[PDB]
């Protein structure tokens, strides 16, 4: 006996109604179904049990309904605070694949900064250039590493934040790591950023020695 | 007012036995089930098993039942999960929680309370590797004039080449929380996690307020502080 959630992914502007489905392989009584909100880095919390009985202390905008095999978590009006992944489970507690819920919002352009490699890290024989994309939306963006106007590959590596629970923007970090031998055979280390919120792509760059 | 926290080894070697312990800190185990839920690095909440508080009845995910046993010391108020023959598959954050319907007590015939999972609590990460731990090398992300964008400046620390997760980064010993994005670690092809952590602050405060990041890596008993200066 199994448990099927859908959609797997859901991007909705703040304040709109969101509907989440959890579908059993079989007939089940209301009692054994429960809903869980799992914000990233917190511990997962009970939203609802016995399919409709609201958990203690969780707001009214979370409503639960259903019978038989189609169970339905309803967010009547999304608050940005709802960015999470919402799971469901049966009695002896096995399942739910969940539903990652963005908060869709306005296009917001990233603010960009570069940081040169530190004096301390250069003494160890490795140079790291870090490029920053801060508080932007929608999630997708392009970082292009340009070293004396030449493109990089495979020695840049990047990470992006989980969605900010209050203004629903994303922040991104692209780190270029080279050995000091490589860092010094070029002069100008440049980071070019492409995003919806940016008219044309922006480039922030320094010349080795500053 | 119940509350609980899991803890355990920060690392396990291949083919060993992984254990994790959960300690109930607001009430007793009395008349409840206690269950274990794992979240692998990319996946959702895999259920592992639960055990009745008194230890007579338990149920587990049959994928793991052969290599899983869960016990509870009603006196110590702690529950132990014991997963044999661990592989890097089992590399995951292990969550601990409290099963259900009010639980209610049952005989040996009918164990017919089980309904919901209330308090969960952060639970603990267990990497599983034959590698040996390494310490962070913390450097400054200096707010140079290429990090001066009008009246706001950005600055941070680089936390490079460590193992295994986690590290804790804090700013000015907990004082600074606004404008903090401590990024996710990125597992390099070397096998090592690496991470920056940034804070944006007013340009005017650069010469008045000093900024120091507090990196902490319990798997190597590394704690460094690094001042950020021009």
């Amino acid at each position: 006996i199994d448990l099927t959630q859908s959609p797997r992914t859901l991007s909705l502007s703040a304040g709109e109604r969101a509907t989440l489905l959890c579908r059993a392989s079989q007939s089940v009584s209301n009692v054994a179904l429960a809903w869980y909100q799992h914000k990233p880095g917190q511990a997962p919390r009970l939203l609802l049990h016995e399919a409709s009985t609201r958990a203690t202390g969780i707001p009214d905008r979370f409503i639960g309904s259903g019978s038989g095999r189609d169970f339905t978590l309803t967010i009547t009006s999304l608050e940005p605070e709802d960015f999470a992944v919402y799971y469901c489970q049966l009695s002896g507690r096995r399942l739910g694949q969940g539903t990652k819920v963005e908060i869709k919002r306005t296009v917001a352009a990233p603010s960009v900064f570069i940081f040169p490699p530190s004096d301390e890290q250069l003494k160890s024989g490795t140079a790291s250039v870090v490029c920053l994309l801060n508080n932007f939306y929608p999630r997708e963006a392009k970082v292009q590493w340009k070293v004396d106007n030449a493109l990089q590959s495979g020695n840049s590596q990047e990470s992006v934040t989980e969605q900010d629970s209050k203004d629903s923007t994303y922040s991104l970090s692209s780190t270029l790591t080279l050995s000091k031998a490589d860092y010094e055979k070029h002069k100008v280390y440049a980071c070019e950023v492409t995003h919806q919120g940016l008219s044309s792509p922006v480039t922030k760059s320094f010349n080795r020695g500053e | 007012q119940v509350q609980l926290q899991e803890s355990g080894p920060g690392l396990v070697k291949p083919s060993e036995t992984l254990s994790v312990t959960c300690r109930v800190s607001g009430g007793s185990l009395d008349l409840y089930y206690w269950s274990w839920i794992r979240q692998p690095p990319g996946k959702g909440l895999q259920w592992i098993g639960f055990v009745y508080f008194d230890g007579s009845y338990g149920d587990y995910d049959p994928s793991l039942r052969s290599r899983v046993t869960i016990s509870a010391d009603m006196s110590k108020n702690q529950i132990s999960l014991r997963l044999k023959s661990v592989t890097p598959a089992d590399t995951a954050v292990y969550y601990c929680a409290r099963l259900g319907p009010g639980g209610i007590f049952d005989r040996w015939t009918g164990h017919y309370g089980d309904k919901w999972l209330d308090p969960w609590g952060q639970g603990t990460l267990v990497t599983v590797s034959s590698a040996s731990t390494k310490g962070p090398s913390v450097f400054p992300l200096a707010p140079s004039s290429k990090s001066t964008s009008g009246g706001t400046a950005a600055l941070g620390c680089l936390v490079k080449d460590y193992f295994p997760e986690p590290v804790t980064v804090s700013w000015n010993s907990g004082a600074l929380t606004s404008g903090v994005h401590t990024f996710p670690a990125v597992l390099q092809s070397s096998g090592l996690y690496s991470l920056s952590s940034v804070v944006t602050v007013p340009s005017s405060s650069l010469g008045t307020q000093t900024y120091i990041c507090n990196v902490n890596h319990k798997p190597s008993n590394t704690k460094v502080d690094k001042k950020v200066e021009p």
